[PDB]
């Protein structure tokens, strides 16, 4: 059963940028749609972005549209979240998630199959 | 049928999704039937939301011998 591990969190100044990455163990990454979610304490995990297994289709939450970019390197078994123009409202634990569904949309945390352990992202004014 | 079973079936007929109910995913045991919801008719494949646009129901078949 695939293991997912985030890298890249931490403190960053408002207006700055961060690249999160998430690495999958084994040899199944290429068969998953991949997603990123974020957890603010006191709310459900919020959908951030999703990428089909081929990498040909991507989808964003409107709260990050125009600022974040999701991408994948199937040769490295890694999915990425590039975050630009960061705001204090972006502060959260960010989680990667793998979905056995290889196409289409999926924005509910409950409909993903595997999860990483989360990396804290803190944006100060 | 498990989440894996349902999604792997959708992945197989992904270019055959329509507003018509699929056949049962299995011939024996419990499977799934899928279709594009009528309210979502003509939504292209890559716009279909797993929860909002694809209707799923269980199909019970005779036990596997």
């Amino acid at each position: 059963q695939v293991q997912l591990q985030e890298s890249g969190g931490g403190l960053v100044q408002a207006g700055g940028s961060l690249r999160l990455s998430c690495a999958a163990s084994g040899r199944t990454f290429s068969s998953y749609s991949m997603g990123w979610f974020r957890l603010v304490p006191g709310k459900e995990r919020e959908f951030v972005a999703r990428i089909s297994s081929s990498g040909g289709n991507t989808y964003y939450a409107d709260s990050v549209r125009g600022r974040f970019t999701i991408s994948r390197d199937n040769a490295k078994n890694t999915v990425y979240l590039q975050m630009n123009s960061l705001k204090p409202e972006d502060t959260a634990v960010y989680y990667c998630a793998a979905d056995l569904l290889q196409f289409g949309r999926s924005s509910r945390a409950a409909d993903y199959d595997y999860w990483g352990q989360g990396t804290q992202v803190t944006v100060s004014s | 049928p498990s989440d894996k079973h349902i999604k792997e079936y959708l992945n197989k007929i992904q270019n055959s999704l329509s507003t018509e109910w699929s056949p049962c995913s299995v011939t024996c045991g419990n499977g799934i039937q899928v279709r594009i919801k009528p309210g979502s008719a003509n939504k292209p494949k890559d716009e279909l939301d797993y929860a909002n646009d694809i209707e799923k129901k269980i199909c019970k078949m005779e036990k596997c011998s």
